[PDB]
């Protein structure tokens, strides 16, 4: 005839178990994040303690003493990506991927800066050109300046 | 029709593939790997347990020496002692006063708990994994058979012949060296038989419980009894089995990776969900229905009605079934995007019947093969609210465009604008 | 003084290293790895053997059919037959002529030889190698103890504590999959339990001898008995245990590499001479002799007298011993060039005593350490004539100059002459 620790208080958060917890005696709690990354935890708990567990997508398990092991689906709770705003609702996609979006966005921020400076050169060089053939003769009667319109001011001709 | 299928290793969920035999009616699978018990190849290297200094009763020669000999008992510590005056029930009894000799001897022996409460080392190799695969097949509706993984083993239990694995995910959660205790299994680098430092784990090291021989490095050091009284100072480290029960490490069923459970039973590591298994079955052709007897369902329509962007089968979709005959129609999404609860749907003459499913992409564009009739059940899904219960049926997460398509096409448009600015300079140039 | 020593894995020859403890007299070793029995980790997967079609006696219903059922016997082949008229001791006995029915049934069963004459598959892992290492140590002169290889195991049998391996040469001559037969061991890719094609090896596949269940793909096909007579045509492949005894492959104790022998015993592979073993011993300090008690031998001289460029200890060399006291003097060549038969030489007051040895280099320039006194026993050796008997004591072959020293120095001299012709052009140039 043997031990048993009082049941936990399960509390939901986004991919996270808050657990206000309150034992009778020192209880060894422990878990197993079921990824091939185990990332287990152990701690004897005698003092009541609200704890936390970063649950992953595939699952975690939970062992309140010799009370049987629990298990938990924590998929999303940050609301995916509905859309009626410009971009502050994309946080939903960030809150589900706060590892790949930080780099995936900075990637998206990077390539536009790539596409910026390449557009700088392949506009300003090509804006420096098409006036060097034109603004060196300086009469230059061609009203097809209307292709750059960043290097400007013809001679009324 | 020997339906080869790569198949994710994950225990508690069916895998309802579809037999696309050219010529007769297709048949659904329902392959639920109910268990993944492993049973690697191992070797009992030595039991350990806490010692018991079961002292043999010392000699007391009253006037002169008694030389001791090194008896072959395990860790037979024996040291002669003089200079006693042993008070035994009548005051002392040996009439000399320095020639009073006392020979203490003590050897190490397995506890009585060693038989029953005992750690247990192992050299652990890989062995061969198993499973009680249920298939509630087709119209067979049942077989719950124990199988193997090695990719030529059939198991003709039921009517179907099925070949499994070998799996690609060779992570034995057991390490090479393992200690085992009752049920808590420790992937511990036990030192070895024959060596274990006293106090450290394996101070006692018996091959098995029966084995009278052992290795007892306990640092058992006898000291002389005090002030002319009969007793046996045995100065000794309490066992490395005493510790290892309260300064130990945590168990592999509480620290393993990739999702395993454990037993002191054939030394399996159950339900290790990792990787895929190339599974292939030879169905009984009798179980097939010929193609000309199931209703042809084409000229249909499918649409979600309340898609739940989730794990539990919250996704639903009516299907405007357009049948020819009336009867059953096995179903499956050959795309892994959608996992469906219903293997089979009954059909009247061109009715409509919703099924349940689950997905992972906001816009589930998954085909649905209603007994040789494909259809896209395109739509959009909703996130849930209530995520704290056991494991999913979805298991299909992948890459899941509202600011990417014309965004990056627009990103490209800047650099696409380049070489149509450049080389048009070549034209203005000529 | 814990004398670490890398050490070649080779069975039948001592390895007389030398303990160079600073402070007391050195002591020789004599480490003869008398055995290298291996005992890998394994698993009994299934016994096989030749079947016996132990036919149950057929039914004969005289007028009308007798439907058969698929009894659970292994490979329970049963087929109803009609159209008989079975002559049984009185002519026929069933009075009908076509309604005479005959139900033949036959199942496969382990032979009586299956218990005793039976192949035996295994999934073979690596396990842990062993040895009955004799050391006729020092002046101890004896210990013949069984040891391990794992590099923390001692074996305090005798007085010395010795730690062996782990060896670097992990070639398990056993393959992963092995078949075993009586004594001839076959590193065969046995198909598996549960699968073996009829006629091929493992047509019968029983887990063990006791196991009533098995897998019998024998292609057992009953045919109808002829012309109204009682008998049971069983058409069957003679076993893949029948073949595999006369169209087999050769045994691993006749085809292995790197020098092994085999037993149907703990499944060892004895005496596998390959690679080296990092061996280390803790001698009993009591066995040491202090340095001030052995004669100091310096101011000596050594020379070969008839060096035999060979395996057997044909090399000899007198030594002009120049002692201080008189007594024993352990000897060894710290260079592996020379292997010496004598561990120890007795000495009077500065006498001379030849020893025996063997070398592999024409000019053996090996040091000889006569109990803390080094000496080069330089010389020259002679090839023998008579080379057909068991294995050597030399085991020291390496690179072994009469047209190389001034040759290549002369070869260089041409190209050395270059840059003293060139850059002297620079001087003539300035």
């Amino acid at each position: 005839i043997a031990t048993l620790a009082p049941e936990p208080l399960v509390e939901h958060k986004h991919r996270t178990l808050i657990l206000h917890l309150h034992p009778d005696h020192p209880t060894l709690l422990t878990t197993r994040s079921l990824g091939s990354d185990a990332n287990p935890t152990r701690q004897w708990i005698e003092r009541p303690t609200t704890v936390n567990f970063t649950v992953t997508g595939e699952g975690l398990e939970y062992t309140w003493g010799n009370h049987p092991p629990k298990r938990v689906w924590a998929q999303e709770s940050g609301e995916g990506n509905p859309h009626g705003w410009p971009h502050e609702v994309v946080v939903y996609y960030y809150n589900r991927y706060p590892l790949t979006t930080i780099i995936g966005l900075c990637t998206c921020v990077a390539i536009i800066m790539v596409s910026c400076v390449t557009s700088v050169w392949l506009l300003c060089r090509t804006r420096n050109l098409c006036i060097t053939p034109y603004k060196l003769a300086p009469n230059a009667q061609v009203p097809i300046l209307l292709a750059l319109l960043c290097c400007i001011k013809p001679t009324r001709a | 029709y020997e339906h080869t299928a790569v198949m994710p290793n994950k225990v508690g969920i069916p895998y309802k593939a579809l037999v696309e035999r050219p010529g007769y009616a297709p048949v659904h699978l329902q392959i639920q790997l109910v268990n993944t018990r492993i049973i690697p190849s191992t070797n009992l290297e030595y039991i350990t347990c806490k010692y018991k200094t079961k002292v043999p009763s010392p000699v007391v020669k009253c006037c002169g020496a008694t030389q001791c000999t090194s008896k072959p008992h395990p860790d037979y510590q024996c040291q002669v002692f003089t200079g006693v005056y042993p008070f035994m029930w009548g005051g002392a009894y040996c009439f000399c006063d320095t020639e009073n000799t006392q020979m203490s001897e003590a050897y190490v022996e397995r506890s009585e708990e060693c038989s029953i409460d005992h750690a247990k080392a192992y050299k652990v190799h890989t062995g061969t994994v198993q499973a009680m695969v249920n298939i509630t097949y087709g119209s067979v509706s049942w077989r719950s058979a124990d199988v193997y993984v090695n990719g030529e083993t059939p198991a003709k239990i039921g009517d179907a012949k099925l070949i499994i694995g070998p799996l690609s995910s060779a992570w034995s959660p057991f390490d090479n060296k393992v200690v085992v205790y009752g049920h808590e299994v420790y992937n511990y680098d036990f030192p070895e038989y024959g060596t274990g430092k006293a106090g450290s784990f394996g101070d006692l090291q018996s091959r098995t419980s029966t084995s009278n021989d052992l290795y007892a490095n306990t640092n058992l050091k006898l000291q002389r009894p005090q002030a002319g009284i009969v007793h046996t100072p045995f100065t000794q480290a309490p066992s490395g089995f005493e510790r290892w029960k309260r300064d130990k490490g945590a168990p592999l069923n509480d620290v393993a990776p990739f999702g395993c459970s454990i037993a002191l039973e054939p030394l399996r590591a159950e339900n290790c969900a990792v990787g895929s298994i190339p599974i292939s079955i030879d169905i009984p052709d009798a179980a097939f229905t010929r193609i000309s007897e199931t209703p042809t369902v084409s000229d249909l329509e499918c649409k979600i009605t309340e898609c739940t962007y989730a794990s539990d089968f919250g996704g639903i979709a009516t299907v405007a079934y357009k049948s020819s005959k009336a009867g059953n129609c096995p179903i499956h999404s050959p795309s892994g995007v959608a996992v469906i609860k219903e293997n089979d749907v009954t059909l009247a003459e061109s009715g409509s019947f919703t099924f349940h499913f689950s997905t992972a992409n906001i816009h589930p564009a998954f085909k649905l093969q209603v007994c040789t009739s494909a259809v896209t059940c395109k739509g959009d899904c909703k996130p849930p609210k209530d995520h704290i219960v056991d494991y999913p049926a979805q298991h299909t997460e992948s890459f899941t465009w509202s600011w990417l398509k014309v965004l990056v096409g627009g990103t490209s448009a800047f650099i696409v604008l380049g070489l149509i600015a450049t080389a048009v300079v070549a034209l203005v140039l000529f």
